[PDB]
């Protein structure tokens, strides 16, 4: 509530990386790079557009979980909530170490292990704090610092004058296997949509604010990036090979003139704490939605969330076991693991703009049938381009969900279709 | 809100079928599926089958045959037979139920149901007489005139008080058959100062025989 | 095949006191439902998910139990509240229903209100005669006639008795007896007289008429 | 029909490789191997009984997909149909190769690519014909064949005399028996040949649960009473036999000398379990198409089984990946098809609680422990398979949810339904 502050973290979910994007992706070149924008745009606007409609045809508590519950049922309801929820706050604990590793790294107030886990699991409480009383309050801070993060960015274009870059600097392969590793960057660049479906029950005046920050953020970020990994790759820290190395942040300050003292370290470790909150807010979310339903534990729905604090002492124990021991070999993984847990919601979210809303088309049935259909290939390659050993997790975990749901709704479980009885 | 309502008729012979219809409105006929329950004479309630408008259909075991479930998408109602229809087996109104969803387990809606006679008897118009009271006036405080009608087979009757108007202190009696013919009576209550000046007449009225006749009652 | 047998049959009680019907369960089930229905309509959903209230059921009511025993009732009766409420299952094939348990409201005692009346004009010019008695508002239920009276002997058959379910606005019962004859016994005779023995009073109250 | 036929296709769907098994097992050890067969069939034998159990509630067309259906509804009913579906008859095309390549290997009759190729590609209509009649002959053959494919392993008993034999990579003894489960805990994928046989089969509820337990516990013998009688003593110590594939090596150390009668059955019971895998192929795709869920050809008049529409396809996928070069992506397909299995094993279990928790006994505990072992059973079995392998399976889950919600758009019951 309103809408302004929501299509601020339906963005803000998006770029809790976006000033470090550009480096990361010019390994695989920079010029042929923006080629291939397009077919991740394209596709993760495909996205936005089912999730926009699906949340106009039903503002749900919710999901996403919500919208995969009536396609499919319980079980995958249960199952699509458990999986986003971890996403949610296991994909946090990578975010402070990355947030204060903005903060100490230039000034630097403190670096060591020990002293480092400490204002971590310190930052993380502030904003499980201002979750659990001000839902307003805390979509104002992310307002706040998403506007702050988005000055550099917004800030460089700001063009002059770009230069001739590497271009197709990536190694030797053809044109369509050079693409191809360059969505592994961009694909995932994306993971910020459904802010709005799942903020829905909040978010107030819904069916028509939800879908169009679902919209309005990402076509937002959408010109962040290509507007900034293109006012990048020319021409200020080129060739290549000088970003290739170093981590981009100092290097906008040569090129055109800044000098430093950097004041954008200062602002993009904001836009990525601000970032923080607004995870931890759906986290909670999804949770009430499903505890609201016979699938998930009461506790989670108690007037926001009282439970918002499990959250919180979960990723506090998961912030240990990752920093203090060295090892680290499980904790440093797993954390790689739930952001492909965050693509099956997505691809039941199609399967149910189709299954469900078939009606509500049009009929201009094919023009969705379509958008829907890019949507799922969008999803299914994000899926197929991610080093085996991390699926492999990702479906072990669908494993045990399943025995894990038909081990504790035995009985509560409603079948159809049910057997005979004697 | 969901109507699912269908049809009065009809009385039935031994061993012809029956098609019962189920036209629902107010949500898509083709989300959910339609369910047939069978209520004998103020009795327990037998589920009988449901049928997917998209296509299939699940009956009832007991019930084997008997009776085939269809619909069509179209004209948004569900048609239902009854095959091989015995003396016995006369309804028992039949209704239409939809679930809240679908799947599982509880019906939010209902039809409001089709009561169904299988007997080999003729179809009867009714014989109504206005009962005359009371034998000698000038006598108590209030005053109670009946209205008979006796001789019928076709069930479902409608006996009124001044088109509806005259709708207290009337008490209609349900119609018993002594032979193949149902006989009905109701009674009216009111004023010893009433009755003598309006009229009060009782519209009986009977659609199986299509015989409408509105006695009134006189000293 | 899971029978629900639910207890009891016909229960009455008074306005204020607290109803309680069971279910049982030929065998164990997850979830049970209650529809309450009013006179053969078309029962209407109440108790779904074994604790579930329905949109307008008031909070009077309340459901629970689990396996074999569920059971609906309602902390204080009211008048509504008198109708037929059915448990039903879906936890197996089929779906099945109980016998229903027949929940009557409780009323003060009250004697009948009897009327007696003649074969109409139209009725000895077509060949026949019929003598009616309504015998109004009266409680509890249970009440006898007695046989007609024709010139002091009661006949047997041709005696038709049909009964009200039970008034809503009082919360009484009406019964219709009614004699049917040819048009030669109602002219043969000339004495009629037809009683009701209701347990209000051991002595019946009787309507005659003569010719 | 009756019980013996089936009882036969239960452990012969199980053992289309129990012949060669050993060697490959012995690899990593073959003393403490067998200190690994207990957590093997304990595993295995609770997956029985969960599938015998719940075939004893209700015999199906069927499933598995059957059971999948009731217990999650449609969709996961029509997706563990494709997965099943598709592991049956591309898991048939290595089974061939292997098959014809223990006959041609021992005379050895024809060895070359295109030859090879060819006899395969007969040999698999060879069984697609007897199939599409004779449901009761199919079954015949491969109770012949599977009991002459036994004779070895049940002569191999017959002990005299074992001698002295944990020679496995260094490594904790935990962490050495679970570099042996890669191999046993995918030797029992030949259970729930009896459910889908149902429908068919005759006189089930009863034949079905027996079929299911009786044919593991006799695959469960052969395994532990010939692996045993082999890494003692025929052909040790175990780097004897980690190289070279058994067969001739149990005719010296106790047996007669040339001329091995031994390759000439356990080609045959490598064919045997051919048929009956393409019988189940046209089972699940039949219970499938009877309901909304699966293209209505593979359900037709003639008494049996679009049969067909499954040799054509192995057919192709014969092809190609014999004849052409490239030529290994497609082979790799092979192998995926092989974790499609383990998820109707999966959802069986959890149908066998979440629907049958009434009929239990109540010996609820009892059965809610056993199917809480089936259930870790097949996780591990998962988790133990190269990364690569899984990570297409999953991919495979994805393509299948796309394209159900692109076929089935309008025809889906949806529970619980939108509004106005």
């Amino acid at each position: 509530v309103g809408l302004i502050p929501v299509t601020l973290m339906v963005s803000g979910n998006i770029m809790g990386s976006g000033v470090f994007l550009l480096p990361a992706n010019l390994a695989a070149t920079g010029g042929i790079a923006i080629y291939g924008w397009l077919v991740t745009i394209i596709g993760a606007l495909a996205l936005s557009m089912v999730y926009a409609k699906m949340s106009s045809l039903d503002p749900s508590p919710g999901g996403s979980y919500a919208y995969a519950r009536r396609c499919f049922g319980p079980f995958l309801g249960y199952q699509t909530n458990v999986l986003y929820w971890l996403a949610c706050w296991i994909g946090n604990i990578a975010m402070v170490v990355i947030g204060v590793g903005y903060l100490s790294y230039f000034f630097p107030i403190l670096k060591d292990p020990l002293v480092l886990t400490l204002t971590c699991v310190a930052v993380l409480w502030i904003f499980v704090l201002l979750n659990i009383v001000g839902p307003k309050m805390i979509t104002r801070v992310q307002a706040v610092a998403t506007v702050l993060a988005l000055v550099p960015i917004v800030g460089i274009a700001v063009f002059g004058w770009f230069w001739f870059k590497g271009e197709w600097n990536v190694s030797g392969m053809n044109t369509f296997g050079a693409i191809q590793s360059t969505l592994n960057v961009t694909l995932w660049s994306f993971i910020g949509v459904e802010s709005a479906s799942v903020a829905a029950g909040v978010v107030k005046n819904p069916k028509r604010n939800v879908p169009i920050a679902t919209i309005g953020g990402v076509l937002i970020a959408a010109v962040c990036y290509v507007l900034s990994t293109t006012a990048i790759m020319g021409m200020i820290p080129n060739a290549a090979l000088r970003v290739s190395a170093s981590p981009f942040g100092d290097a906008a300050r040569m090129a055109l003139g800044d000098t430093a003292g950097a004041i954008v370290s200062f602002c993009a470790a904001a836009g990525c704490l601000g970032s923080l909150g607004g995870w931890t807010l759906l986290a909670g979310q999804t949770a009430k939605a499903a505890a609201d339903d016979g699938l998930f534990p009461p506790i989670f729905a108690r007037t926001p969330v009282a439970g918002l604090l499990i959250v919180g002492v979960l990723m506090t124990i998961f912030q240990f076991s990752s920093m203090s021991p060295n090892a680290a070999k499980e904790f440093g993984l797993v954390s790689s693991v739930s952001v492909i847990f965050t693509l099956v919601p997505y691809l039941y979210t199609c399967a149910a703009l189709l299954l469900l809303g078939h009606g509500h088309f049009g009929k201009a049935r094919p023009l969705y049938l379509l958008i829907t259909f890019v949507a799922f290939v969008y999803c299914i390659w994000a899926v197929i381009g991610s080093g085996a050993k991390e699926v492999m997790w990702s479906f072990v975990t669908l494993m045990v969900i399943t025995a894990l749901y038909a081990l504790n709704y035995n009985r509560i479980h409603k079948n159809p279709y049910p057997l005979d009885a004697p | 809100q969901v109507q699912l309502q269908q049809s009065g008729p009809e009385l039935v012979k031994p061993g012809a079928l029956v098609k019962i219809s189920c036209k629902a409105s107010g949500y898509t006929f083709t989300n959910y599926d339609i369910n047939w329950v069978k209520q004998r004479p103020g009795q327990g309630l037998e589920w009988i089958g449901w049928i997917y408008p998209g296509d299939g259909s699940t009956m009832y075991n007991e019930k084997f045959k008997g009776k085939a479930t269809l619909t069509a998408d179209k004209s948004s109602s569900t048609a239902y037979m009854q095959l091989s229809s015995l003396t016995s087996e006369n309804s028992s109104v039949y209704f239409c139920a939809r679930l809240d969803g679908n799947y599982g387990g509880w019906f939010a809606y209902w039809g409001q149901g089709t009561s169904v006679t299988v007997s080999s008897a003729k179809t009867t118009p009714p014989s109504v007489y206005p009962l005359a009271p009371v034998c000698g006036d000038t006598t108590g405080s209030s005053v109670t005139l009946g209205c008979l009608v006796k001789g019928y087979f076709p069930e479902p009757v409608t006996v009124t008080w001044n088109s509806g108007s005259l709708s207290s202190g009337v008490h209609t009696f349900p119609a018993v058959l002594q032979s193949d013919l149902y006989t009905l009576s109701s009674s009216v209550t009111v004023p010893s100062s009433t009755w003598p000046s309006e009229t009060v007449t009782c519209n009986v009225a009977h659609p199986a025989s299509s015989t409408k006749v509105d006695k009134k009652i006189v000293p | 095949e899971l029978v629900m047998t639910q207890s009891p049959a016909i229960m009455s009680a008074s306005p204020g006191e607290k109803v309680t019907m069971t279910c049982s369960a030929s065998s164990s089930v997850n979830y049970m439902h209650w529809y309450q229905q009013k006179s053969g309509t078309s029962p209407k959903r109440w108790i779904y998910d074994t604790s579930k209230l329905a949109s307008g059921v008031p909070a009077r009511f309340s459901g629970s139990g689990s396996g074999t025993s569920y059971s609906l009732t309602i902390s204080s009766m009211e008048a509504e509240d008198a109708a037929t409420y059915y448990c039903q299952q879906w936890s197996y094939n089929p779906p099945t229903f109980g016998g229903g348990t027949k929940l009557e409201i409780k009323r003060a005692d009250a004697a009948p209100t009897v009327s007696i009346f003649p074969p109409s004009s139209e009725q000895l010019t077509s060949g026949g005669a019929s003598v009616v008695c309504f015998l109004n508002n009266f409680y509890p239920k249970d009440i006898n006639v007695k046989w007609k009276k024709i010139d002091g002997s009661e006949r047997q058959n041709g005696v038709l008795n049909s009964w009200t379910d039970q008034d809503s606005k009082d919360s009484t019962y009406s019964m219709s007896s009614t004699l049917t004859l040819t048009k030669d016994e109602y002219e043969r005779h000339n004495s009629y007289t037809c009683e009701a023995t209701h347990k209000t009073s051991t002595s019946p109250i009787v309507k005659s008429f003569n010719r």
